[PDB]
RNA sequence: AUAUACCGCCAUCUUCAGCAAACCCUGAUGAAGGCUACAAAGUAAGCGCAAGUACCCACGUAAAGACGUUAGGUCAAGGUGUAGCCC
RNA sequence: GAUUAACCCAAGUCAAUAGAAGCCGGCGUAAAGAGUGUUUUAGAUCACCCCCUCCCCAAUAAAGCUAAAACUCACCUGAGUUGUAAAAAACUCCAGUUGACACAAAAUAGACUACGAAAGUGGCUUUAACAUAUCUGAACACACAAUAGCUAAGACCCAAACUGGGAUUAGAUACCCCACUAUGCUUAGCCCUAAACCUCAACAGUUAAAUCAACAAAACUGCUCGCCAGAACACUACGAGCCACAGCUUAAAACUCAAA
């Protein structure tokens, strides 16, 4: 049986998200990318080290905002921009926000030499879309 | 199969089609006003509509192709029928007058006569009884007696026996050999009715 | 007129010894046995053996056993298209008596009750 | 005949398979009756267009040359 | 060291169609069992099949394929529980 | 096991041993209705009232009888007969037709359900003949009791332990094939066993109540006799009785287990 990526089903108590609920054969079909460069087009190169930066801005979110993303981030470059994208919940004050962002973009910036912008959407709680 | 159950196969025979309207019966006229309305295979690329067109020859060829080199079995075949009209245009000049009107020099008409004279009446076919099979001799399939003929014949033309003969000598001999009830194909028809009549005790055992 | 079956079984107020010991209650199932598969006779063996006759004969010469041989193969043909019909009519047609899924499906209507309600 | 997904939509309930044999057998035991136009406009409601494309060959233009 | 502590990714039946919460009923309220369409106690969210999608179609081929089975495979992808080594 | 803490009792604690604490329950399948019938000393209330299945069908003993099929012999004829999943061995004074011809066994009827205490009893005829005007009543009294078996004398178609031969198999002291004996039969005596089980005791009564663990063949009442009390040891040992001498009947204990 296949495993990869794949939350199996439970007793119906499990809340999965939209991107959760779906298995890798669903990419392209139900489901996008989550990050959008021009790396893995034909022809163009880097490829690399676009996924390097891309795995460690993961992480770097994941324990710069501890406990208050509410879904995977979306990174999105055009020409050396960087915009990084996330659903975060509402339960940091938003002066904590603020700092995080202001503190974010300026270390990222400096770390990979382009501007980079951090574009926040707050949500009650997570987003449910089955009850597996 | 690329094409659904919905297709049905073509039908290649000018005749058929240009056959009058009041010539047809009234279940003729449902088909052709059903066909209409249904969805026709591709014509495959074997058959057409010529009035050269032989069934028989056309078979017989695709079982000697090897590893589809259609073209090398097409031309072992057209090469048999010129050897078989050289040999008896042969026979026929050196012939009497008396001689000459028994001497057959149409090859189709030698090819389809040679391959019914080696087509068995009957076979062996195992049926389970009691646990155990028996060699049971029952009537072969009209399919089944012209299978096994073109089979035999092209078999012994393959055999190692003949040494560095042409397949277009080789197979030209053997029809006219069984053409006149003689050679190793017609004796492998004979030793399987002897075989079958050895096992007349259990013929029974079949129940159609 | 079915048997019967009074003082027959082993039962306290019958004083005589049992005639019956049914292994299975003699209590009617509300279902018939399916119908067994029947093994049918070998046709034109006849023809056959006159066949064979000849070729041993006239060492299994064809040319002078056409007569036989042709008989043994019309006879062929045309235990062919009865075989052919024997299917169509009788197993779809269920002449005479119903099938065992036909008269099952009246059971069903009319179960046997060896209790009571 | 309208399948037992589109039926289930006109009624807006969930059919078995078996349910969907019988109303359409007694569909069909009332178009064999002598139905007036008042039995006609209820069958035709559960009557599905079944349109058959036509196989007939299209046609080339017939163009000319210089 | 331990795949017989595991995550991760899989083999296998599967070239399957079943799995199942929450209820209801039967068996004197036992382990258990629950269908008959001219119907007699079953109703079932969800999961799978299916449907959709990719490839050249509605065909075919891919992909998909639950719950479970073989303490099946991998501590040597990486991570890691337990135990062990630290001139 | 040490250690920490806790629990119980307490000038005691509680290891070993012993005692206290036990028949109105059961007997189709868990242990138990002991093969059958009769009676005694007695017991019971089912005995008077108050009533409906006498005779016949395959009980039993004796004598006689024989239709079908065998065996044997004879004539004629054939050269093979037997054996089967398939062979071998065996026979070849063998086989087939026809005729003559049992101290053996009793198609069909019987889809009947009868007789007898049970065991048993189904070809025909005849003689004798199937206890009891309350019920119950025995391992042992009294009389019976399938098959196998013993003693003695006969019969012998067929079957057949054992034995011999053939085959199979790793082996085959078997299963398969052939041959033949004890034995199955008669007579006169023994032996006294059975899954002798319809595993359901006899007699009287009931179908309502709680219908009833399960299964089996619905659940009960009165009365009587018999029998049973974890498993195994044990259809055994010992004693006793017996026409039984490798037998039968009656029938324990020790050691063992926490189940059966
Ligand atoms: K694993
Ligand atoms: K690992
Ligand atoms: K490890
Ligand atoms: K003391
Ligand atoms: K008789
Ligand atoms: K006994
Ligand atoms: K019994
Ligand atoms: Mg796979
Ligand atoms: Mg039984
Ligand atoms: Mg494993
Ligand atoms: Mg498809
Ligand atoms: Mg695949
Ligand atoms: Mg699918
Ligand atoms: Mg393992
Ligand atoms: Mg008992
Ligand atoms: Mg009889
Ligand atoms: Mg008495
Ligand atoms: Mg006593
Ligand atoms: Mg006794
Ligand atoms: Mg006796
Ligand atoms: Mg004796
Ligand atoms: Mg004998
Ligand atoms: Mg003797
Ligand atoms: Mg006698
Ligand atoms: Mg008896
Ligand atoms: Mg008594
Ligand atoms: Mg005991
Ligand atoms: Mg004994
Ligand atoms: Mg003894
Ligand atoms: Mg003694």
């Amino acid at each position: 049986k296949n495993r990869a990526a794949r939350v199996r089903v439970s007793k119906g108590d499990k809340p999965v998200t939209y991107e959760e609920a779906h298995a890798p054969h669903y990419i392209a079909h139900r489901k996008g990318w989550l990050s959008l460069h021009t790396g893995n087009l034909d022809g163009e190169d880097h490829a690399a080290e676009r996924t390097v930066e891309d795995v460690f801005l993961r992480k770097f979110m994941w324990g710069t905002f501890p406990g208050c993303l509410a879904d995977q981030l979306v990174l999105k470059r055009r020409g050396n921009q960087l915009e990084i994208c996330a659903v975060v919940l509402r339960q940091l004050s938003p002066h904590k926000y603020y700092f995080l962002v202001g503190y974010s973009e300026t270390l990222l910036s400096y770390f990979y030499k382009c501007p980079v912008r951090l574009h926040l959407q707050t949500v009650p709680s997570k987003v449910v879309y089955k009850y597996l | 199969s690329r094409y659904s159950p919905e297709f049905k196969d073509p039908l290649i025979d000018k005749e058929y089609y240009r056959k009058p309207v009041e010539e047809l019966t009234e279940e003729e006229k449902y088909v052709r006003e059903l066909k209409k309305t249904q969805l026709i295979k591709a014509a495959p690329a074997g058959k057409t509509s010529s009035v050269f067109e032989d069934p028989v020859i056309s078979k017989f060829t695709n079982m000697m192709m090897i590893g589809g080199n259609k073209v090398l079995a097409r031309s072992l075949m057209i090469q048999t029928l010129e050897a078989v009209k050289r040999k008896q245009f042969e026979k026929y000049h050196a012939a009497s007058a008396e001689e000459q009107a028994t001497i057959e020099r149409n090859p189709y008409t030698i090819f389809h006569q040679a391959l019914k004279n080696c087509e068995p009446m009957i076979g062996l076919v195992p049926i389970l009884k009691g646990g155990r099979f028996y060699q049971v001799p029952v009537p072969l399939p009209d399919r089944r007696r012209r299978f096994l003929a073109m089979k035999w014949m092209i078999t012994e033309c393959r055999d190692k026996k003949h040494q560095r003969t042409l397949m277009p000598e080789k197979l030209s001999h053997k029809l006219l050999e069984a053409f006149h009830n003689q050679g190793p194909v017609i004796k492998r028809k004979h030793d399987l009715h002897k075989m079958a009549e050895a096992n007349r005790a259990l013929a029974h055992y079949r129940w159609w | 007129a079915t048997p019967s079956l009074r003082g027959r079984l082993a039962r306290f107020g019958n004083p005589r010894k049992p005639v019956l010991k049914p292994n299975k209650p003699l209590i009617l199932a509300n279902r018939v046995g399916e119908r067994r598969r029947e093994k049918g006779e070998a046709t034109c063996i006849t023809e056959m053996s006159v066949m064979m006759a000849c070729w041993k004969q006239n060492e299994f010469r064809d040319d002078a056993c056409r007569k036989e041989i042709q008989g043994f193969l019309d006879c062929a043909a045309r235990a062919q298209e009865a075989r052919k019909m024997r299917s169509i009519q009788e197993t779809l047609g269920e002449s005479g008596s119903l099938l065992p899924n036909k008269l099952n499906k009246l059971l069903q209507r009319f179960p046997n009750k060896p209790y009571l309600s | 005949w309208l399948i037992k997904e589109e039926l289930e939509e006109m009624l807006v309930e969930k059919l078995s398979d078996l349910d969907y044999m019988q109303f359409i057998r007694l569909l069909e035991k009332l178009l064999t009756s002598q139905c007036g136009a008042a039995e006609e406009e209820f069958v035709q409601r559960f009557r599905r267009s079944v349109t058959l494309e036509s196989k007939k060959q299209l046609i080339e233009p017939v163009q000319y040359d210089e």
